[PDB]
RNA sequence: AGGACGACAUUAGACGAAUCAUCUGGAAAGAUGAAUCAAAGAAGGUAAUAAUCCUGUAGUCGAAAAUGUUGUCUCUCUUGAGUGGAUCCUGAGUACGACGGAGCACGUGAAAUUCCGUCGGAAUCUGGGAGGACCAUCUCCUAAGGCUAAAUACUCUCUAGUGACCGAUAGUGAACCAGUACCGUGAGGGAAAGGUGAAAAGCACCCCGGAAGGGGAGUGAAAUAGAACCUGAAACCGUGUGCUUACAAGUAGUCAGAGCCCGUUAAUGGGUGAUGGCGUGCCUUUUGUAGAAUGAACCGGCGAGUUACGAUUUGAUGCAAGGUUAAGCAGUAAAUGUGGAGCCGUAGCGAAAGCGAGUCUGAAUAGGGCGUUUAGUAUUUGGUCGUAGACCCGAAACCAGGUGAU
RNA sequence: UAACUUGGGAGUCAGAACAUGGGUGAUAAGGUCCGUGUUCGAAAGGGAAACAGCCCAGACCACCAGCUAAGGUCCCAAAAU
RNA sequence: GACAAUGGUAGGAGAGCGUUCUAAGGGCGUUGAAGCAUGAUCGUAAGGACAUGUGGAGCGCUUAGAAGUGAGAAUGCCGGUG
């Protein structure tokens, strides 16, 4: 029996075609360039989730010296007092105690430099 | 079993492999081909045997013997095969053949001595291995050509 | 043993059928072998497509290898042209193929096995049928209870049996020699008169 | 159509009871001044067909 | 060579069972309820999907005429055996030979067997030919004259059917006014192009307009079915708008993210996107390609490891020292029954004679090679190979028969 | 924690750089030909501005968690003015 | 429960998705099938539903069978349109 191409590449393409919504001009619109970028896409997405770890973990730690700065103190030796006194509350939490509430994180400078 | 829920037997069928039918598969593309050269080539590939133009070896090795036109071969039956007609029988070519234990006679039947006759028998063949023919005798039995 | 009734449901006697025909343990390797081979047998076969060759004209090389700009071509019968010459495709052929004679016969033990465990056989005295009168058939089925898939099995052929079986849906009639896996696996109740069943025990 | 015997591969080997091939040896033919004694008398002996040559040549002899 | 009568068949036809109601709906065959026929539940049609509405189907019947095939009469022709071995006959430029070719599976070979050309050239039943040079013996035939049905091959065609064959780029080149249009001096090459609706009910009439086209009105279930008029994807072209954009360096996304606008298969929603981080398409081919190497304007359709028969291997299944049939015949184009010829296995070794669980080599009871000290076989899925175009497209060319000196 | 034997299926036979032992060349070549190792090929991630072959290191998927490698910590740009 | 592995071209091995057709069974459909369009849906992937609009008569599902079974590239063929 015959088999004709059907539906199934319409479908296929389509899915794709939706996926490319937003994209510019031909990007959003013809198959094989929406296609293309998708993969694009995906590809960018495994790598960003990755990044984005990297990326956040800077902004907390620049955060972190801002603050330890305003105390006269580096973020360096901030680090390294709170590790020798013990404290375990990482990058992201000191960066919102910080924004938060400044008495806390004070308390918290003072504690690091007991420590050194 | 029901026409509507047939099974074959486990591992009685698999799938065959569809080459050239995307990436995903492992066979796309070249279809397991490899690259160029004239293995890749539809049609493609030397003839069995062919070295490369080494010469070949049936053609570096050289002919022997012969074939004999009055060559003659017989119909083996040994004394194990023997040993399930009851003693006292006369087995001739007629009782091999019905029996089953001969098929196709060749050139005639010939009685080997492999195994051990243990019955009494009267055995009709057109050759005889000398073990054959002393092991028939000593049971008691006899031969004929 | 088996209960022998007549057409009105009564019971005539009783029957004793071989075991080693109604009794074994269906062998479902060799029953889906048996199927599947009589669902090929019944194929046709006959497909065909045109191959290059096959297609009309296509003789000429349809522009110079050379110089045009366009991509090479040979004739314009080939595969990738619109209405040119296909590729492979079906070509007639036969889908039969054989079993061994064992094979054969113990699927069709089997296949009666399966009904008889499954107490979907049913033996009957005679049919004395003398004109066909499939509104009389009906009503027989009916009284013996029957599904609506009945295979119905006579000695020899019975034509007044026959001719009145032939119009209802689901019925159908065989011998015993005509017996085979696909009609007895797709009846879900087999209709056999004694001396059907004991012929079938013969050559089984 | 059934495949076809090779049939110089059939004029020079035979099939023993394990499926082996049997063969007969090179430089036997003349020369015989240029080879020593026990050259000539070791190559007297038959031989059997390579694992790596029946590789290549099996389907040549499938008949014999 | 005819004739008479009869039968059957073909070429037109005839009869041929049995259903009503309601619901939805434009329409009922659908659903529901209750019935009926069936030697008829094949099929098509009918306003949707019908055994019972129509055409039909099973079954039965039917021919003025022509044709075909047959049977019996008629007609026509026509003796059939044995014994005897005195003589006679029993296919001549033949058989055969040489040289040169050809055909035989057989390539001149040790080349029988069979033909052609050239030249030469028998015997006569106590004869002649063949058994693969040749001779003898034996065996079997009787050349050099002719005829002969059936079993076999094929299908332009007619009749009745069938398909795990196509369904408008498929299937024929051609579903359609196709070997047409068109191209060519000619031989020759060779397309595209199906679908209103159940019914034509195919839009009276009014209005703008020269017309085309349109807006109403009407027909219709539907015109949003109005004439290449079922459905109506994408490329591509427009109109409106929510968010956004005129200091910015962009493989166009991705991750992060205010603001604004919405509100969903209700989910730790949707659209947009100031601004920040990261980031040189895809395929092919390559040591290596963002590559300034190749290919693709875009979108759609179409477009490439297939089948047959063998071989091998693996899985599965049956049977097992056994396993198994082929053609054929019967059967429904089936399964299947029958068919044991044949094939593979149960024993090998040796070039062979041959011997045999051993055999070959060898002077050897030596040594060494190959073997013994169980498992095969049939069918079949998968993999692979071989013969076939053998995964698909592409030469320049070669040969054959034609068409051309406008 | 492999190794070997038998059998079914392959592909590959254009290699490149870097380091190092050598020939050749001119103790020329991103040259060429061998030996040894690594990497690329067929390897993404971090460093070397960018940069197959160098340095670090081998990505099953998710996380707005932590420790480190090479390399770094004045600003671009995370971390010592 | 533990703890071990899971970059990858040629290529080998395995498990699957989807298409047309067939068989059997079981279903859907003018109270609206297929097809088409849209959506914020589900699955580890190929892919599967549901809702609404359009459409106007055919189509799923389960098990098995069989293949003209899946396109993005061939200066591919044809059509349409830039
Ligand atoms: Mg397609
Ligand atoms: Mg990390
Ligand atoms: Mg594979
Ligand atoms: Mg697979
Ligand atoms: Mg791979
Ligand atoms: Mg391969
Ligand atoms: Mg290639
Ligand atoms: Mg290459
Ligand atoms: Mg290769
Ligand atoms: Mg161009
Ligand atoms: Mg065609
Ligand atoms: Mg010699
Ligand atoms: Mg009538
Ligand atoms: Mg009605
Ligand atoms: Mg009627
Ligand atoms: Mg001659
Ligand atoms: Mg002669
Ligand atoms: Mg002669
Ligand atoms: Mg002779
Ligand atoms: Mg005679
Ligand atoms: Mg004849
Ligand atoms: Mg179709
Ligand atoms: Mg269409
Ligand atoms: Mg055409
Ligand atoms: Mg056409
Ligand atoms: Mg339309
Ligand atoms: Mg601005
Ligand atoms: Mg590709
Ligand atoms: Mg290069
Ligand atoms: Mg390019
Ligand atoms: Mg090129
Ligand atoms: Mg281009
Ligand atoms: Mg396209
Ligand atoms: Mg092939
Ligand atoms: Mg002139
Ligand atoms: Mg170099
Ligand atoms: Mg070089
Ligand atoms: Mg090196
Ligand atoms: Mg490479
Ligand atoms: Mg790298
Ligand atoms: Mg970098
Ligand atoms: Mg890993
Ligand atoms: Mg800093
Ligand atoms: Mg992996
Ligand atoms: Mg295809």
């Amino acid at each position: 029996p015959r088999v004709k191409g059907g539906t199934v590449t319409r479908a296929r393409r389509k899915k794709t075609i939706k996926l490319a919504k937003g994209y510019f001009g031909s990007k959003h619109t013809l198959y094989k360039v929406a296609k293309q970028q998708v993969m694009k896409s995906g590809q960018y997405a495994f790598r960003d989730r990755r990044q984005r770890k990297r990326d956040f973990r800077k902004l907390w730690i620049t955060r972190i010296n801002a603050a330890a700065r305003q105390h006269e103190m580096s973020y360096s030796r901030l680090m390294n007092g709170l590790k020798k006194a013990g404290i375990d509350i990482n990058r992201k939490m000191l960066s919102e105690i910080a924004i938060s509430d400044e008495k806390a994180f004070a308390q918290l400078v003072t504690k690091a430099k007991d420590a050194l | 079993m029901k026409l509507h829920e047939l099974k074959p037997a486990e591992g009685s069928r698999k799938e065959r492999n569809r080459v050239g039918r995307g990436v995903a598969t492992g066979n796309g593309k070249t279809s397991g081909r490899g690259h160029k050269g004239q293995k890749a080539r539809s049609g493609g590939g030397v003839r069995p045997g062919f070295e490369g133009g080494q010469l070949p070896l049936f053609r570096r090795l050289p002919k022997r013997g012969f074939t004999n036109i009055n060559r003659k071969e017989y119909a083996i039956v040994n004394l194990d095969q023997l040993n399930k007609f009851e003693d006292g029988t006369e087995v001739t070519p007629a009782l091999l053949v019905e029996s089953g234990v001969v098929k196709n006679e060749k050139s005639g039947i010939k009685i080997l001595g492999n195994g051990s006759l243990d019955k009494k028998l009267t055995v009709k063949a057109h050759k005889f291995s000398a073990s054959a023919a002393e092991a028939i005798d000593a049971k008691g039995g006899a031969h004929e050509v | 043993n088996y209960d022998v009734l007549k057409l009105d449901g009564t019971k005539s006697g009783s029957i004793e059928l071989s075991d080693a025909v109604f009794g074994i343990e269906p062998n479902n390797s060799v029953l889906f072998e048996a199927i599947n081979l009589q669902r090929a047998s019944l194929r046709q076969g006959t497909h065909a497509v045109k191959n290059r060759s096959a297609v009309s004209g296509g003789g000429r090389k349809p522009w110079k290898q050379k110089g045009t700009g366009r991509a090479r071509q040979g004739t314009i019968r080939a595969p990738q042209w619109r209405g040119g010459g296909i590729v492979f495709g079906p070509t007639p052929r036969s889908y039969a193929y054989k079993m061994p004679k064992k094979m054969r016969r113990l699927a069709l033990r089997s296949a009666l096995s399966f009904k008889a465990q499954e107490n979907g056989l049913t033996v009957v005295d005679a049919f004395n049928f003398e004109a066909p009168k499939t509104k009389e058939f009906k009503n027989v089925l009916s009284t013996l209870e029957q599904p609506k898939k009945v295979l119905v099995v006579t000695e020899n052929e019975d034509v007044n049996v026959e001719l009145s079986a032939r119009n209802i849906p689901g019925v159908q009639v065989t011998t015993a020699q005509g017996l085979n896996v696909l009609d007895i696996t797709n009846a879900d109740s087999l209709v056999i008169t004694e001396a059907a069943a004991k012929k079938v025990e013969e050559v089984l | 159509p059934k495949m076809k015997t090779h049939r110089g591969a059939a004029k020079r080997v035979k099939r023993t009871a394990s499926g082996q091939l049997k063969r007969s040896r090179a430089f036997t033919s003349h020369l015989f001044a240029n080879k020593s004694t026990k050259q000539k008398r070791q190559l007297r002996k038959a031989r059997l067909v390579s694992k790596s040559d029946m590789k290549r040549v099996k389907q040549l002899l499938a008949y014999k």
